[PDB]
RNA sequence: AAACUGCGAAUGGCUCAUUAAAUCAGUUAUGGUUCCUUUGGUCGCUCGUACUUGGAUAACUGUGGUAAUUCU
RNA sequence: UGGUGACUCUAGAUAACCUCGGGCCGAUCGCACGCCGGCGGCGACGACCCAUUCGAACGUCUGCCCUAUCAACUUUCGAUGGUAGUCGCCGUGCCUACCAUGGUGACCACGGGUGACGGGGAAUCAGGGUUCGAUUCCGGAGAGGGAGCCUGAGAAACGGCUACCACAUCCAAGGAAGGCAGCAGGCGCGCAAAUU
RNA sequence: CGCUACUACCGAUUGGAUGGUUUAGUGAGGCCCUCGGAUCGGCCCCGCCGGGGUGCCCUGGCGGAGCGCUGA
């Protein structure tokens, strides 16, 4: 193909969007933005498929062009805007705020947060570099650049950005005993305490994470996102607290819920 | 030995060898610093690389090549080019219908720096992947282990 | 050969039909943007240069 | 057009590789910038990504550096005397990277004499004209003459560079690619490199 | 409206002729490159008519040529 | 200063250079607005550069059908490597000059065939397997056949251009115009496939 | 060894056709380079009360009938 592609097929779209195989040939190709194509959630998917606020893409367009949706405190009118991990979606007309946080099944949840929690977010620092008269710069997972970071912040750490100002307020080091989410791979959406890190020079480091329920798993270092200091998260967790139940336990819980409900 | 066997001057590009000399600047010795680097992954710089005089811009230790990617091993089978050898990687390929294996091999033209003297046919070489160095060379000899029979 | 003659000082123009080659052996073999006296077209054209 | 692909090349086994697609634009090549010596003529080339390459076609001036003295000056390029790649490049006098050239030593000698009190060269052994003794001797104070004398002791030049300065031209190596960046920059040959290239130039005659 | 300007027209759609380590799949690399756009940062950091500079050219008016064109 | 397993990285210092076809450092636009005149909100647009967002490109490792009634191939005019360069967005025999005589092969090289685009996958199948995959997803290629380009971030683009080869349209013979392997539709081909 | 029919070979001679590959000669058309300079401007300059030398007299657009320089 010559030049960039501009379409995304319905069946070739990311699976975690949970799209049909009969409601059209195309899936909304997310715009270029702070998050990768396969790791984002387009605004049209969130407003139409998730929140049911629209029944068509035209209604999503109307909602977005009335300037009602803020992403990280800034109004976005792009219906294919790539919203991703740790982002904040504010709808002041209905007075709600959501955070984009993975379920244990690896899918972005509809996780409502308080209006005072929507004033900040967490960003994993992807790199730190000194430029142009020795000014340190930091690049996070939102592709946002922060000048003059704390000289203690290193790669793989987490920083709490104030959305109003864009400045760093606090940070969590990447160390054992710290809480972390998994943002990719088979264990995507799981939360647990870092127990170990195997360094593999010239290759991918492997980080071992222990669940709150004693379960253990491993991921690549790029798939780890430090959520809180110690075992206390700095953000509100979804319904499941990052505990991946086996299929049997999920079936048992569903049967208990059926018994209690009908 | 004369390291100037080419139509152009051979030098390490990062070493300034004609800094000004005066009575205080020369006391019985001219001095010539040697550029060498420690490649990663635990490979140690051979002594001849540090204290040698050869000029090789494809040498992993004193040249301009970055070792990144696959780190493979092979057996030296031909040493008949200049600063390049042919090694042979022997493996077994699994045929599933018969549940059996078949011997296969692949030749690899790899760059050998002048820092590895006394390399023989049958020697085992650990090579590291680098950028394309010629039409066929993509690996640089990082380590040499002599074949069993050293006495 | 017709002549599309334009006076720019008043922005006017007119298509003259000249069929007498005697009236035309003053533009021939001359390239574009070459200033030629128009006296060979008629008595009224005396003094004109185009 | 001019193609830099590999599928026209034979396989490393000697096998012949058939073409599976027609030439692509990103595989192109361009005619060489045979940078001759002459009045400055540079053509700008639009390259992939929209960037510009400066295809220099004629040059007579370059930013050459005297490394030992750390003296970089803009200097006229007189000649090209040695080329390690092809001898025909000297015959046609083509500026390329790593070609040995004769440049004009005047700015280097001016800085050389402004950092005064070296051994005598052409300062008083080849030319005795006025209008330059007020930059060689002047009327200096105690501090200024003391500083110049402190320069004097560590102020010497290799005999090869000395006769080059005497002859008015210096041997230099072009360290930039004039056909890409449009500049014939480089450095003055010194040390063992100068001896090497002098011997190579001698062996060509 | 027209026209100048900006952007897209390199996506999509069709087909399987070529193509036998080629393509392709898994894996890995670019510390060997380019990258419109989006997003974030940078954007008085330069010691040397400005309370806004110049020439055109379309659209339009008018005269036309060719049997003929989205010619001019 | 900071970073990597590893820089000839990043940042810093110095001496100079800085492309006629010449690099950025805003002579642009809307809405709401109030003093002797000053100040100023929120935008739109635009421009270097740094950030791999979408990519693309080029490499590593392993894997592909039949054939020996194909056993030696490459090396002239690059074949394998070395040195310097040219070109290129960059690594590179990519292309030159010089040098060395290399490189592949019975573990099947080289050549020939394929009614061969590759894969996800399909049919059948006790366990093994056999056959298929033009075909809606991913990747590649092409737009009658070749070739060469312009513009552009991105094309060697064909619902772009230029030429040649084949075919072919209109003409007042001077000239002009073309490309359905897009959707329909027609002819032809056929055992074989739909609505202008 | 005679009848009859279809394949296949060597094919007497090469009338046969969308054919490919090639030494040598020629070679359209782009691209690049070295030239060329139709033409179009801008400065200096003979100029005209719609022109700072103020007993108004003369920058800037021109009305300012050289090609000398210079740019495209």
């Amino acid at each position: 193909a010559r030049g960039p592609k501009k379409h995304l097929k319905r069946v070739a779209a990311p699976k975690h969007w949970m799209l049909d195989k009969l409601t059209g040939v195309f899936a909304p190709r997310p715009s270029t933005g702070p998050h990768k194509l396969r790791e984002c959630l387009p605004l049209i998917i969130f407003l139409r498929n998730r929140l049911k606020y629209a029944l068509t893409g035209d209604e999503v367009k109307k909602i977005c062009m009335q300037r009602f949706i803020k992403i990280d405190g800034k109004v976005r009118t792009d219906i294919t805007y790539p919203a991703g991990f740790m982002d904040v979606i504010s709808i002041d007309k209905t007075g709600e705020n959501f955070r984009l946080i993975y379920d244990t099944k690896g899918r972005f949840a509809v996780h409502r947060i308080t209006p005072e929690e929507a004033k900040y977010k967490l960003c994993k620092v992807r790199k730190i570099f000194v430029g142009t008269k020795g000014i340190p710069h930091l690049v996070t997972h939102d592709a946002r650049t922060i000048r003059y970071p704390d000289p203690l912040i290193k790669v793989n750490d987490t920083i709490q950005i104030d959305l109003e100002t864009g400045k760093i307020t606090d940070f969590i080091k990447f160390d054992t005993g710290n809480l972390c989410m998994v943002t990719g791979g088979a264990n995507l959406g799981r939360i647990g305490v870092i127990t170990n890190r195997e360094r593999h020079p010239g290759s991918f480091d492997v980080v071992h994470v222990k669940d709150a329920n004693g379960n253990s798993f491993a991921t690549r270092l790029s798939n780890i996102f430090v959520i809180g200091k110690g075992n206390k998260p700095w953000i509100s967790l979804p319904r499941g607290k990052g505990i991946r139940l086996t299929i049997a336990e999920e079936r048992d819980k569903r049967l208990a819920a059926k018994q209690s409900s009908g | 030995a004369d390291i100037q066997t080419e139509r152009a001057y051979q030098k390490q590009p990062t070493i300034f060898q004609n800094k000004k000399r005066v009575l205080l600047g020369e006391t019985g010795k001219e001095k010539l610093p040697r550029y060498y680097k420690n490649i990663g992954l635990g490979f140690k710089t051979p002594k001849e690389a540090i204290e040698g005089t050869y000029i090789d811009k494809k040498c992993p230790f004193t040249g301009n090549v970055s070792i990144r990617g696959r780190i493979l091993s092979g057996v030296v089978t031909k040493m008949k080019m200049q600063r390049t050898i042919v090694i042979r990687r022997d493996y077994l390929h699994y045929i599933r219908k018969y549940n059996r294996f078949e011997k296969r091999h692949k030749n690899m033209s790899v760059h050998l720096s002048p820092c590895f003297r006394d390399v023989q046919i049958g020697d085992i070489v650990t090579v590291g992947e680098c950028r394309p160095l010629s039409k066929t060379v993509r690996f640089n000899v990082l380590k040499v282990t002599k074949a069993a029979g050293t006495k | 050969m017709k002549l599309n003659i334009s006076f720019p000082a008043t922005g006017c123009q007119k298509l003259i039909e000249v069929d007498d080659e005697r009236k035309l052996r003053t533009f021939y073999e001359k390239r574009m943007a070459t200033e030629v006296a128009a006296d060979a077209l008629g008595e009224e054209w005396k003094g004109y240069v185009v | 057009g001019i193609s830099r692909d590999n599928w026209h090349k034979r396989r490393k086994t000697g096998g012949k590789r058939k073409p599976y697609h027609k030439k692509r634009k990103y595989e192109l090549g361009r005619p060489a910038a045979n940078t001759k010596i002459g009045p400055r003529r540079i053509h700008t080339v639009r390259v992939r990504g929209g960037n510009k390459k400066y295809r220099a076609l004629r040059l007579d001036v370059g930013n050459f550096s005297w490394g030992s003295e750390c003296c970089t000056r803009k200097t006229r390029i007189i000649d090209v005397v040695y080329n390690a790649s092809n001898n025909e490049l000297v015959r046609t006098k083509t500026l390329v990277k790593n070609c040995i050239v004769l440049i004009d030593s005047t700015p280097y000698r001016q800085w050389y004499e402004s950092h005064y009190a070296l051994p005598l060269g052409r300062k008083k052994g080849a030319k005795l004209t006025p209008e330059e003794e007020e930059i060689l001797n002047k009327k200096r104070s105690k501090k200024i003459q003391k500083k110049y004398d402190e320069r004097k002791k560590n102020a010497k030049i290799s005999s090869l560079l000395e006769e080059q300065f005497q002859q008015g031209k210096l041997l230099a190596c072009i360290a930039s690619r004039p056909g890409q960046c449009g500049r014939a920059d480089g450095y003055v040959l010194e040390g063992k490199e100068l001896e090497f290239y002098l011997r190579k130039i001698k062996a060509r005659k």
